[PDB]
């Protein structure tokens, strides 16, 4: 009776963390073995929730640089489009169509291609010099020559055809620029667009943040059984003592 | 703890009761249940105050957001709740810089 | 096309650089409306696939750039690309590297599967013995108990 007694304490804290760890669980567990077990299906749930995590939130930083994309000063190119346009008496064109309307801006769109991201300046010879040190910037910069407040529309080879608008850039050589969607000139309601972007992203990030809290649970289970059983395996499913110190 | 002599009881909720001190220094009605559990004569007090715990645990969970009854399964709709404003920390923060 | 000037080729192309050398021009204007699925920015040119002479540019070169006159009011300027449209010679090297960044990744995930198989076996054995001999685990020796 004493040396059941003496055994019993360790014994009944021991049921006790084991039922309330496996109630926590969904199943019940009656073996070690069958703990192995347990902690393998969660090794799996763990390495597959991992990876839908990951690709959400891939999906995720790819949205919030979409948005970010569209951001300032007019959405463009500002990575170096800013100190591109600052730097010399211009204005961006991007900019300067900012205003037009939803069903012109896809033609106009069309119409200046590439170029419509360009920066306007009426002397092209500020850039002259410049032009060497530029090592930074995108592959393909763009200029246009007029007046910046007043600037008359660009000479084009243009041709419209149905929702679309063919050119030719050069000597042989012709440019089909199809109405874009959403486009970049009148970027007033692209930045309604990008409020749509956000929208979107609502979503992603609740599911991603759903994934990382099923993440942590399962990590903190996954713990909690490692904690369980340095301080617990040496009585886990042993027989009751009470009932043997009753008899 | 049927196995235990009822000194160490003692001490463990001399140390409990300690502790409770400071963690419910804010709150006045649980404050004052704790002031009036310590009585020996009345032990119910003592259980009432528990449950006076987990009904006040209860009315605070802001079941807007929250829906387990048990405050003990609450702390995962909490740290739930903490990841999603912390996500919505870092997007004011941009929108702010911006 | 040889890979030094291939960078210059794709600077002075520009999104030209996509581009069908079609020396007739005739079988787009009617099938330019009946083009949907195409790239919006379609890029056509006229040439003769056989020997396509060289693309139409005023084409300054400056350090690691190119600037070209690319129509009127429209001075456009670019810089050298790396792995350029042009010049491509199938870049194998490029997909060898890949591969060899594969399975080097390949092999660093077969040694760390195979030491965790060696953790779960000696896992094993460790259950093995706390399910059989865990009750006499450390235990004295009752030999010199039977002998007293």
């Amino acid at each position: 009776i004493q040396s059941l007694t003496a055994r019993a304490p360790v014994w009944l804290a021991a049921q006790d963390t084991l039922n309330q760890l496996c109630e926590q669980s969904g199943e019940t567990l009656a073996s070690s073995n069958d703990v192995t077990e347990y902690m393998q299906q969660l090794l799996e749930r763990e390495r597959e929730a991992t990876v839908e995590r990951d690709e959400v939130a891939a999906q995720k930083r790819e949205l919030e640089k979409q948005i970010e994309r569209l951001s300032q000063p007019s959405g463009a190119e500002d990575s170096r489009m800013i100190a591109l346009a600052e730097r010399f008496g211009g204005v961006l064109l991007s900019e300067i169509y900012d205003d037009i309307t939803i069903d012109d801006a896809p033609y106009f769109s069309a119409l200046y291609g590439p170029a419509r991201h360009g920066i306007v300046v009426p002397d092209l010879s500020l850039v002259r010099p410049h032009l060497e040190t530029l090592e930074d910037c995108p592959e393909d910069l763009y200029l246009i020559e007029g007046d910046p407040q007043s600037f008359d529309d660009s000479v084009f080879n243009a041709e419209e055809q149905t929702n679309a608008v063919l050119v030719k850039s050069s000597d042989r050589q012709w440019r089909y620029s199809r109405y874009p969607e959403l486009p970049l000139f009148g970027r007033a309601a692209r930045e309604n667009r990008l409020e749509a972007l956000n929208l979107e992203r609502d979503a992603l990030a609740e599911r991603y943040a759903t994934l990382s809290f099923d993440v942590q649970k399962i990590q903190r289970a996954h713990q909690a059984f490692s904690q369980f059983v340095g301080k617990h395996l040496s009585v886990a499913f042993d027989t009751d003592p009470e009932a043997e110190i009753r008899e | 703890l049927a196995y235990m002599e009822g000194g160490a009881l003692r001490s463990m909720s001399d140390k409990a009761l300690g502790a409770l001190r400071l963690a419910v220094a804010d709150n006045e009605h649980l404050r004052d249940a704790l002031r009036l559990s310590e009585d020996p004569k009345r032990p119910e007090r003592k259980v009432q105050f528990f449950i006076a715990v987990y009904q006040h645990l209860r009315e605070r969970i802001r079941q807007d957001i929250i829906r387990t009854d048990d405050p003990v399964d609450a702390i995962e709709q909490m740290e739930i709740e903490l990841a999603r404003l912390t996500e919505e920390l870092t997007a004011r923060e941009q929108k702010l810089a911006i």
